[PDB]
C-alpha cells in the first residue's frame, strides 16, 4: 500500500489517515495531531519501519512502509590514483622520519 | 425556473457546524450540484443529488432535498478555514427539453481559524535593492481584530489574509501596508483600525543569538574533501616539521 | 545540525597530539 | 518483517528482497515494470539481488516493491521509499571511521621509531 | 527560442552542486556533444544530462542530437568562488602574520645550523 | 476532463480572437458562460450535439460551431470594451448522471489602445530580524506593483522546486490610483519559513511573476520596449547576518587550505636544504 | 564556431563579440534590451564589447547574445549562459595559479637565508 | 571554530619550541 510520505522544508514527515504504529528505526516527534509523524531533518538520515491503517475503501487494511535516506554528508570524492597518492605521500614521509632516526642514531 | 439561496454572505469561527439552504421555484427537476469557486479558478463540484435519492453524503458533507417543500440543504461538519470559498447551487430540468441549469446567486463562506497563542506585532522589513517603497508587517493578531484601509492616497494597506504552514500545523493572520512619500514609520502607519494595546512595537535596535544560526549549519562533500586535505597536510608537516628539528640537532651535535 | 565529518572534534583532535606529549615532557625540568 | 538489505558502491547500487525464497521475482519502481528485460545493460537482475549502474538521484528515487512473479501490484502491502545521493567512487566513512587510521598512521610510526634506533 | 533552434536549456539551481541541461528532443534517441565530439548517450527513462558540481566551474559548448540536424550549441559558462579569497584586513593581516613568524622559525633555524 | 486555451487574453478594440475548448469522454452538451463581477453568472449560446445550435442569453458578440462533438470553438468576430470578462467552458453527459464538469476558464480584456498595458515589476523582501528573534519564523513578502491588465500569476520557488506550503497571495490586486480608471494593479504574496531553514545561505529563494500580454504579431509603435507575454522574476538568498554560517567556514577552510601549502612548500624546501647537505656528506 | 570571448576584472564584468564583424552589434539579456546609451551609468557598450560595472549576481546571472543590427537577436546562430558571483578584489586560487605564489616564495626566502648563512 | 583551533596549534606549537630549545641547551 502507498503510504504517503513529503518533504516540506528540510524536514521528512510521514502522513497517513490514522495513527502511526513505530516499528524498529527513528522514532522522530510527533507533531499537535497523532496522525502526522515527523522525522527530523532530512540529512540526518532517517531510517526506519512504520505502520498504519487507511480509511474508508481501504479499511481495514494493514499497510508497511520502510523509509531509507542516504544523503553523502558524510562522503568524499577521491578517485583510485589520488588514493594511491596519498599511501605514497604519506610512506615516503614515513621512510623519510625512520632516515631521520637512523642519522640520530 | 429560478434558484434563490439563504444567506448570500457568512462568517464563522472554525469548528463551527454550518447549515445552508438552496431555494428553487419548480420541483419538476432532475439534477442537483454543489459547487465550489475560490474566488475563481473553475468551478470544483463534490456532490450529486437525484430525483430518486433523498439524501446523499460524501466526506464531510450532508446534503437533503425536499421536492414536495422545494428546499435543499447543506451540512458542514467541525468547519475548517479550507472551507472559505463560494458555494453554488444547480439544478435541470426533469422534462426532456434544452437541459439549461439554472445557478443561483450563489453563496460566500469564511472561516476564521482559531489562533491558540495571539501575539499582535508590527515588523519593519528592510527595503530592497532597485526599490524606493518601505514595507511594514502586522501579524499574529486575534481573529476579533481587522483592519481597514488608509486615510491618504499615497498609502496602500491590504486585507488580512490566513497562512497555513504545514510543517508546524500552525495558522496565523497578517496584513502588509506599504508607502513610497515621507514619513513612514509604522509605529503611526496602522491607525485607522483600532488594535489590542498589547501589540508588540520592537525597537530599531536589532539583536540575535549565534546559537539559533549554529542550528542551521550544514555539510557538503567538497568541503569534507578540503577538511581531509587540511588534516593531511597537517600530518604532512608534523612529519617534515621533526625530521627537520632532528636534522638541526644532529648538525648542531 | 550536521557535520558530517566536518565535526570540530576533527579540529582538536591533532593539537592533542602535541597537547598531551607537551604535558610529558615537561617533566624535565622539574 | 525482513527489512530490504541496499547496499551502495559509488554509483553502483544493488537492492536485495530476501522475503521470499525466491524461484520467481519482478520488481516495480513508481508503477513501472523496472528489471524485467535484458534490452538494458544499465540495470540488471540476479537470482536474489537488482542492479543499478549511474544510480541517479534526481529521477531514479521512489518507491521500490517486489512482486514476486505471478503477483499484482496491488496486492502489494510492503513498500520501500528510498532517495539517496551518490558520486563516482563515493564512499561512506563515520566520524570515529576517520578517526581510526589516524592513531595507527601515529602506531605504526611508534613500530619504526623502536627499531632502527636499536641499530 | 525554440524556432532558432537552441534546444539546450539549463537546469540549474538544485539544493546540490548538480547542473542539469535540458534537451527537448524526441524520446526515441538522445546524444550529447561537447565541443563537437561524442561524449555521452542518453536513454529515453532519463531527461536529464549531469556535470557534476557547479564548483567544478562547468565552461563549455554543449549541444544534443535530436531526429533533424543537431542543435544551436550553448556556450555555458560558471565562475563560482570555490576559490575567492575576501581581501579583508583580517586575511591580509593573518597570513601576514603567520608568514612573518615563519620566516622568523627559518632564520632561528639556519642561524642555529650555519 | 474539460480544456479551454487560452488561460489569458488582451485585445484591442476591433479584433477578432477565437476561444478552443476539448473534451474527450464524448460529452454531447457543451456550454459557455460569462462571469461578470457582482451581479450574476450569465448565458453564452449552447450545443446538445454535432450539427446543431440554439442561442444563449447574451448572444449578441459571440460566435461557435459544432462540427465535431471533441472540439468546441467560440469565435469574438469584433472585439468590443464591453466584452472584458471571464469565460467558462462547461460539458456534461445527456440523462445518465447530470452531472458538469467546467473548465478551468478564461480572462479576456478589450482596451481602445495598446499602448495602457504595462509589464510588472517584482521586488522580493527580506524578513525583519526582530521576527526571527521573536517568533523564531521568517517571512518573505513579494510584491508585483504597477501592470496592467492583472493577467498576472504568482509563484515561488525553493532551490529550483515549486512550493505550494506557506504561501498566501492577496485573492485581489490593489490599484494604486483607485479614483480613476484605468489604474495600474499592485499585487502582493506571503511566504513564511522556519527561521533555521531561512538562515541557510545554500537556500534560495525565488518569487516568479508570469504575465500574460501582447503577441508578436501585435503592432506596437510605442517610444517603450512592446510588452510582449513574458515572465519576471526575483531572487533572494538565505542569510543570517549575525552568525558564523558555512560562507565563512568555506572561506576560511580554503584561506587555511592555502597557507599549509606556503607551509608545506617552505617545509620542503628546508627538508631539501638539510638533506642535501647530509647526503653530500654521506657521499664524500 | 568561434565562442564567446568573457573578461573579468573585480567588479567590473566585460564581454565580447567575436563574430558577425563589421555590423552594428546590440545586446539582450533574460530576452530584454541591453546596452550603452545614458539610460544607466553603470553599463556601457563598445564596438564590440559590453560592459558591466558593478556586477551583481542576483539579476545579471543570465542568458545573454550578440546579434547584428536589423537581424532578429532570436535568429542569431548562438546563445550563452552565464553565472559568476563577483567580489570586489578578490583574486582568485585556480590550480595553476596558486602553484606560483609558492615558487615565488623560495624566491624571497632563498635570498635572506644566505645573508644569515654568510653572516 | 577552525581559527581559535589554529590559535591553540600555534600556542602549543611556540611552547614547544621554547621547551626543546631549554633541554637542548641544559643537556649538551
Ligand atoms: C487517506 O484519506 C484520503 C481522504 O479520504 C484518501 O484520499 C482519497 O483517495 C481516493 C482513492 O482512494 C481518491 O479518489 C480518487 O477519485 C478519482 C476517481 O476517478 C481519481 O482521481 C482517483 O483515481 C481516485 O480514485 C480521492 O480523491 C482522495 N481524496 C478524497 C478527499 O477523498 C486516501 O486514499 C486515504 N489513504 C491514504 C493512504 O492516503
Ligand atoms: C490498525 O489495523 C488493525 C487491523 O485490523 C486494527 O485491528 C487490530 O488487528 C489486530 C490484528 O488482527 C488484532 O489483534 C488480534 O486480535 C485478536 C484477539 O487477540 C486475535 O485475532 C489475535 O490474537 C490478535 O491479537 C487487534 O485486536 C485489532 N484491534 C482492534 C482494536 O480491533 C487495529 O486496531 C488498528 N490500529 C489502530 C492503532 O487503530
Ligand atoms: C456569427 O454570428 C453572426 C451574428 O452576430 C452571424 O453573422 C450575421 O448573420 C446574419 C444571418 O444570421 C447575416 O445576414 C443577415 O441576413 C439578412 C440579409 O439581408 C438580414 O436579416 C440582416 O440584415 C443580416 O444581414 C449578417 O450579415 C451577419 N453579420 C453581420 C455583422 O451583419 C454569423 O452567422 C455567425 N458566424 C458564423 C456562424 O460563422
Ligand atoms: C435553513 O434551513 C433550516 C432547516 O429548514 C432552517 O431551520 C428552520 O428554521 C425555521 C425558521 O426559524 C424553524 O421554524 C425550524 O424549526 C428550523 N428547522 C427545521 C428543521 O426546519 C434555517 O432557519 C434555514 N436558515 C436560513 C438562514 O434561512
Ligand atoms: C540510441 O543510440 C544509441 C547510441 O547512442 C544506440 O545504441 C548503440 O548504437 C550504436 C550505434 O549504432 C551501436 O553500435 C550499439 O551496438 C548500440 N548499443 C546498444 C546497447 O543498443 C541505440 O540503438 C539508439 N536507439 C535506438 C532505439 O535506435
Ligand atoms: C603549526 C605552526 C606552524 C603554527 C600554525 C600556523 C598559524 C600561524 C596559521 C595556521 C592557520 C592560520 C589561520 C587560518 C585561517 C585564518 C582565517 C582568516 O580569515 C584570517 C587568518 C587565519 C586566522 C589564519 C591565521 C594564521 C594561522 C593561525
Ligand atoms: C610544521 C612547520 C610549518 C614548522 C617546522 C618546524 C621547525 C621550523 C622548528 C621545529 C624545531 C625548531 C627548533 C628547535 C630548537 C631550536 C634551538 C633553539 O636554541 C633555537 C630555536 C630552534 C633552532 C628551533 C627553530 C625552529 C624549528 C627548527
Ligand atoms: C447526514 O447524512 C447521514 C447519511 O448516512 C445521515 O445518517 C445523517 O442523519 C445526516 N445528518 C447528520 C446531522 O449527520
Ligand atoms: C471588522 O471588525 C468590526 C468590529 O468587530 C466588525 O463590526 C466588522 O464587521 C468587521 N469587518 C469590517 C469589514 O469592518
Ligand atoms: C514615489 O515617490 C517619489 C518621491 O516623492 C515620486 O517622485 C515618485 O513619482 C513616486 N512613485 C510613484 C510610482 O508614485
Ligand atoms: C493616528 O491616530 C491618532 C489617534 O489614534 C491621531 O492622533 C494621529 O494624528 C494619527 N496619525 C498619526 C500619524 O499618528
Ligand atoms: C537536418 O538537416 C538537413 C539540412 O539540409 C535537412 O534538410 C534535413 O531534413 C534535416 N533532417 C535530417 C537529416 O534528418
Amino acid at each position: 500500500f502507498k503510504i504517503p510520505i513529503e518533504e516540506l522544508e528540510d524536514r521528512v514527515f510521514v502522513n497517513c489517515n490514522t495513527s502511526i504504529t513505530w516499528v524498529e528505526g527513528t522514532v522522530g516527534t510527533l507533531l499537535s495531531d497523532i496522525t502526522r509523524l515527523d522525522l527530523g531533518k532530512r540529512i540526518l538520515d532517517p531510517r526506519g519501519i512504520y505502520r498504519c491503517n487507511g480509511t474508508d475503501i481501504y479499511k481495514d487494511k494493514e499497510s508497511t512502509v520502510q523509509v531509507h535516506y542516504r544523503m553523502c554528508q558524510s562522503c568524499v570524492e577521491l578517485d583510485p590514483a589520488t588514493v594511491a597518492g596519498i599511501i605514497v605521500t604519506d610512506v615516503i614521509a614515513t621512510l623519510l622520519l625512520a632516515l631521520g632516526v637512523f642519522c640520530f642514531a | 425556473q429560478e434558484v434563490t439561496q439563504i444567506p448570500a454572505a457568512l462568517s464563522v469561527p472554525e469548528g463551527e457546524n454550518l447549515v445552508l439552504n438552496c431555494s428553487f421555484t419548480d420541483s419538476a427537476i432532475y439534477n442537483l450540484q454543489w459547487f465550489r469557486q475560490d474566488p475563481g479558478k473553475g468551478l470544483t463540484s463534490l456532490l450529486l443529488i437525484q430525483s430518486s435519492q433523498r439524501e446523499q453524503t460524501s466526506g464531510r458533507l450532508n446534503a437533503s432535498l425536499d421536492k414536495s417543500s422545494g428546499r435543499s440543504t447543506l451540512y458542514i461538519a467541525a468547519s475548517q478555514p479550507g472551507d472559505s470559498a463560494t458555494y453554488l447551487c444547480a439544478v435541470r430540468p426533469l422534462y426532456g427539453g434544452s437541459y439549461i441549469p439554472t445557478f443561483g446567486r450563489g453563496t460566500s463562506l469564511i472561516v476564521h481559524p482559531y489562533i491558540q497563542n495571539p501575539d499582535p506585532a508590527v515588523y519593519q522589513l528592510r527595503d530592497s535593492k532597485s526599490s524606493d517603497k518601505s514595507v511594514c508587517l502586522f501579524t499574529d493578531f486575534d481573529s476579533q481584530t481587522n483592519v481597514s484601509q488608509s486615510k491618504d492616497s499615497d498609502v496602500y494597506i491590504t486585507d488580512k489574509t490566513v497562512l497555513d504552514m504545514r510543517s508546524m500545523d500552525f495558522k496565523s493572520n497578517s496584513a502588509v501596508a506599504w508607502s513610497n512619500k515621507s514619513d513612514f514609520a509604522c509605529a503611526n502607519a496602522f491607525n485607522n483600525s483600532i488594535i489590542p494595546e498589547d501589540t508588540f512595537f520592537p525597537s530599531p535596535e536589532s539583536s540575535c543569538d549565534v546559537k539559533l544560526v549554529e542550528k542551521s549549519f550544514e555539510t557538503d562533500t567538497n568541503l569534507n574533501f578540503q577538511n581531509l586535505s587540511v588534516i593531511g597536510f597537517r600530518i604532512l608537516l608534523l612529519k617534515v616539521a621533526g625530521f627537520n628539528l632532528l636534522m638541526t640537532l644532529r648538525l648542531w651535535s | 545540525q550536521s557535520f558530517g565529518l566536518l565535526d570540530p572534534k576533527l579540529c582538536y583532535l591533532l593539537d592533542g597530539i602535541l597537547f598531551i606529549y607537551g604535558v610529558i615532557l615537561t617533566a624535565l625540568f622539574l | 518483517q525482513t527489512p530490504y538489505k541496499v547496499s551502495i558502491s559509488g554509483t553502483t547500487v544493488i537492492l536485495t528482497c530476501p522475503q521470499y525464497p525466491g524461484s520467481e521475482i519482478l520488481w516495480q519502481h513508481n508503477d513501472k515494470n523496472i528489471g524485467g528485460d535484458e534490452d538494458d545493460k544499465n540495470i540488471g537482475s540476479d537470482e536474489d539481488h537488482l542492479s543499478l549502474k549511474e544510480f541517479s538521484e534526481l529521477e531514479q528515487s521512489g518507491y521500490y516493491v517486489c512482486y514476486p512473479r505471478g503477483s499484482k501490484p496491488e496486492d502489494a502491502n510492503f513498500y520501500l521509499y528510498l532517495r539517496a545521493r551518490v558520486c563516482e567512487n563515493c564512499m561512506e566513512m563515520d566520524v570515529m571511521s576517520v578517526a581510526t587510521i589516524v592513531i595507527v598512521d601515529i602506531c605504526i610510526t611508534g613500530g619504526l621509531l623502536l627499531l632502527v634506533y636499536y641499530w | 527560442s525554440i524556432k532558432g533552434n537552441h534546444l539546450v536549456k539549463v537546469y540549474d539551481y538544485q539544493e546540490d552542486g548538480s547542473v542539469l541541461l535540458t534537451c527537448d528532443a524526441e524520446a526515441k534517441n538522445i546524444t550529447w556533444f561537447k565541443d563537437g565530439k561524442m561524449i555521452g548517450f542518453l536513454t529515453e527513462d532519463k531527461k536529464k544530462w549531469n556535470l557534476g558540481s557547479n564548483a567544478k566551474d562547468p565552461r563549455g559548448m554543449y549541444q544534443c542530437k535530436g531526429s533533424q540536424n543537431k542543435s544551436k550549441p550553448l556556450q555555458v559558462y560558471y565562475r563560482m568562488c570555490q576559490n575567492c579569497i575576501e581581501l579583508n584586513a583580517a586575511t591580509i593581516s593573518g597570513f601576514l602574520f603567520a608568514e612573518i613568524v615563519s620566516i622568523f622559525v627559518l632564520a632561528v633555524g639556519v642561524y642555529f645550523i650555519a | 476532463g474539460v480544456t479551454q486555451t487560452p488561460k489569458f487574453q488582451v485585445l484591442k478594440t476591433g479584433q477578432s480572437m477565437t476561444l478552443q475548448c476539448a473534451q474527450d469522454m464524448n460529452h454531447e452538451y457543451m456550454s459557455w458562460y460569462r462571469q461578470d463581477p457582482g451581479m450574476g453568472l450569465r448565458l453564452i449560446h449552447y450545443s446538445v450535439g454535432a450539427g446543431i445550435t440554439d442561442q444563449g442569453e447574451v448572444p449578441n458578440g459571440y460566435n461557435v460551431s459544432r462540427s465535431t462533438t471533441e472540439d468546441f470553438p467560440l469565435r469574438l468576430l469584433s472585439a468590443a470594451p464591453s466584452q472584458t470578462s471571464v469565460y467558462f467552458c462547461a460539458s456534461s453527459y445527456v440523462g445518465n448522471t447530470g452531472e458538469l464538469f467546467f473548465g478551468e476558464g478564461s480572462r479576456l480584456t478589450v482596451l481602445e489602445d495598446l499602448k495602457n498595458v504595462f509589464p510588472p515589476e517584482v521586488a522580493v523582501f527580506e524578513p525583519s530580524e526582530a521576527e526571527i528573534s521573536h517568533t523564531q519564523k521568517a517571512t518573505l513578502v513579494c510584491l508585483a506593483t504597477g501592470f496592467y491588465p492583472d493577467h498576472v500569476e504568482l509563484s515561488w520557488w525553493v532551490n529550483g522546486k515549486e512550493v505550494h506550503s506557506g504561501v498566501s497571495t492577496d485573492p485581489q490586486p490593489l490599484k494604486e490610483q483607485p479614483a480613476l480608471n484605468d489604474s495600474r494593479y499592485c499585487l502582493s504574496s506571503r511566504l513564511r519559513v522556519s527561521a533555521t531553514f531561512w538562515q541557510n545561505p545554500r537556500n534560495h529563494f525565488r518569487c516568479q511573476v508570469q504575465f500574460y500580454g501582447l503577441s508578436e504579431n501585435d503592432e506596437w509603435t510605442q517610444d517603450r520596449a512592446k510588452p510582449v507575454t513574458q515572465i519576471v522574476s526575483a531572487e533572494a538568498w538565505g542569510r543570517a547576518d549575525c552568525g558564523f554560517t558555512s560562507e565563512s567556514y568555506q572561506q576560511g577552510v580554503l584561506s587555511a587550505t592555502i597557507l599549509y601549502e606556503i607551509l608545506l612548500g617552505k617545509a620542503t624546501l628546508y627538508a631539501v636544504l638539510v638533506s642535501a647537505l647530509v647526503l653530500m656528506a654521506m657521499v664524500k
